[PDB]
RNA sequence: UAUUAAUCUAGAGUGUGGUAGGGAGUUUUGGAAUUUCAUGUGGAGCGGUGAAAUGCGUAGAUAUAUGAAGGAACACCAGUGGCGAAGGCGAAAACUUAGGCCAUUACUGACGCUUAGGCUUGAAAGUGUGGGGAGCAAAUAGGAUUAGAUACCCUAGUAGUCCACACCGUAAACGAUAGAUACUAGCUGUCGGGGCGAUCCCCUCGGUAGUGAAGUUAACACAUUAAGUAUCUCGCCUGGGUAGUACAUUCGCAAGAAUGAAACUCAAACGGAAUUGACGGGGACCCGCACAAGUGGUGGAGCAUGUUGCUUAAUUCGAC
């Protein structure tokens, strides 16, 4: 609803989150790699990323956000075409924040992929 | 990491550091042992250096 | 480790001067031998400008440029699926693989003598009638589907 | 590339020299390892500790990207 | 020489002055945030893999930001870096202090040297003791998959990882290279210290490295930091499988540690390394309807041959 709010992308290992957000902590809509019903290996593909950000942008560009706070988060195929989805969609990049949380071992992750 | 006002160009010098600082994240993000990590980390470092001595 | 190796094709014929109809002579060429194929692409070229009244020779490129293909696959696998690398194709393949499957749809009839169903397809496919341009169009979608395969090297 | 004991003070701390500490830094949370700026092992400790130490004081990001 | 009677420094070293190590410990916080709770919005997905599923979501998610709490560990700096007895030392900040690097006819005048016995320390699991436990994984448990998963996948997940105490005191604590000691072509690097001087270059000595001479391991290679050279002291060592078994003895209730035969049996060792290869289920170069790109048939129909097989009086036999 705010001018320049926020659409965070999370990407997990096998999905892509985006979820738009005013900057007083408030996600007034959202969507994902899962909402269209690609599982797997076909929602980690970036077209799949690139659909779910852009229904965001859109309803963000038409709901009141002209522009959009760019925060990258994770990497991976759909990290960055996100971003694009925003900026072709009206949410002119005003600037990126990568505020990926660099951890120290503050907690013992569950057995690593293999 | 924040480069601003600028779509492409800050954005492509932007990139370089956040992938940096993302994979020196992701590198803490799994329970590991000292000796790897340690291990592979000094053979990347001695890779680097021989390959600028 | 074969390297590139040229693609050969006919001269053509006076029906059109031009190679398509003589390729799809070469291609429906039954009995091995060309003759039957010439007339059989003559009557059904004659059964074309006769029918819709439209000359023969725009429908029949019109139809193999709308069959044009534009792609050709390299598969390769993970650990347990196999996905596509979308790869450039040469022109001589493409217009081959437009002319047999001309060929292909020409023929599937079973009514009459050839020449009239042969003719009909040649019409549908100049005039977009799905036979073989719903095979263009499916390729031109997936090229924005296999691309995210060919995108990682896994 | 040597920077320290020639520009600095062989005395390093937060105040009156931060210029100096902060050449190996940006708003980032890092500093430049001896591939950029190749400075020995006491100006490695006058930049790593003095850097941290800032960061520690909330002078520079601590960690903040 | 073992001894005695004295001295001299140069070995032990000590003195002075310059003099550095993430040294240890002690004492603090700070944050990336992990998790949880409230503020909320959101309006059907999150999640995980090689593949999904299990699991989580509609007491309002995915996710988001604030505030608050509890635990864990500290992004970069991190080094052909230094120090610490090994064990090890890295978010920073202080203190006690071991010890260090540089040069001292400087001082006792051999005070030395090690080390069976002996003294102390000793990653860690895991033991119980008191807290919180943020997170997760031994064990355990479901869905996969499998010829089967408590293996590789994940979710749930305790001991534990965290700290205070002991004990466990073993490690790839192995450089599979003992400690003290003195010496051996160089060369190219680094750090620290001493001198000097825009920096610097440079010299000195160590530390930290290497190619390689000489020298030395069968060989692989080490090589001024040796596996080179030599003195004092100690520990380990004679065939395999038995076997560190079996016993005795012990340290700790707790987990473990030293321990040491032999019966039987076999000529070496799933032996070591210079040499060759295929494989890679680690990889790498170059040709090849080998593949694909395709074009047509066959296995599906019928037909003749050829075969397997059965059979009798042969269904001849070799070829598979």
């Amino acid at each position: 609803n705010v001018s320049s709010g926020i659409i965070h992308v999370s990407c997990s290992p096998n999905n892509t989150i985006v979820s738009a957000s005013d900057p007083g902590g408030n996600v007034l809509c959202w969507a994902s790699s899962g909402t269209m019903g690609f599982k797997g290996s076909r929602k980690k593909t970036p077209y799949s990323a690139g659909i779910a950000a852009d229904k965001v942008a859109k309803t963000v560009k038409e709901m009141g956000m002209a522009t959009v706070k760019l925060f990258v988060k994770g990497t991976g195929r759909g990290k960055d075409t996100a971003i694009r989805s925003f900026a072709n969609a009206g949410l002119s990049i005003t600037e990126i924040n990568e505020k990926t949380p660099i951890p120290h071992n503050g907690c013992k992750p569950p057995k690593r992929p293999r | 990491e924040v480069k601003n006002d600028d779509l492409e160009l800050a954005l492509k010098k932007f990139k370089r550091v956040s992938l940096e600082i993302r994979r020196l994240a992701q590198r803490h993000e799994y329970h590991l042992r000292k000796g790897m990590r340690l291990r592979e980390k000094r053979k990347i470092a001695q890779k680097k250096r021989r390959k600028f001595r | 480790r074969k390297n590139r190796a040229p693609k050969r094709t006919v001269l053509p014929d006076p029906v059109f001067n031009n190679t398509l109809v003589t390729r799809i002579i070469n291609v429906i060429m039954e009995d091995g031998k060309k003759g039957l194929a010439q007339r059989i692409l003559y009557g059904a070229f004659d059964l074309i400008e006769q029918r819709t009244k439209e000359k023969p020779l725009t429908v029949f490129e019109r139809a193999v440029g709308n069959v044009m293909p534009r792609l050709e696959l390299r598969v390769r696998r993970i650990a347990g699926s196999n996905y596509q690398v979308p790869t450039e194709v040469p022109q001589d393949r493409k217009i081959a693989l437009a002319l047999r499957w001309i060929a292909m749809f020409a023929r599937k009839r079973h009514e009459k003598t050839m020449l009239e169903k042969i003719a009909n397809e040649i019409i549908d496919a100049s005039n977009n009638t799905g036979a073989a341009i719903k095979k263009k169009d499916d390729t031109h979608k997936m090229a924005e589907a296999n691309k995210a395969f060919a995108h990682m090297r896994w | 590339y040597c920077r320290f004991c020639a520009i600095g003070q062989l005395r390093i701390d937060l105040i009156d020299d931060l210029e100096a500490l902060k050449r190996f830094l940006s708003p980032y949370a890092k500093i430049n390892p001896r591939r950029i700026t190749g400075n020995c092992q006491m100006h490695q400790r006058h930049v790593a500790k003095a850097l941290k130490r800032a960061r520690y004081l909330a002078l520079v990001p601590f960690v903040k990207d």
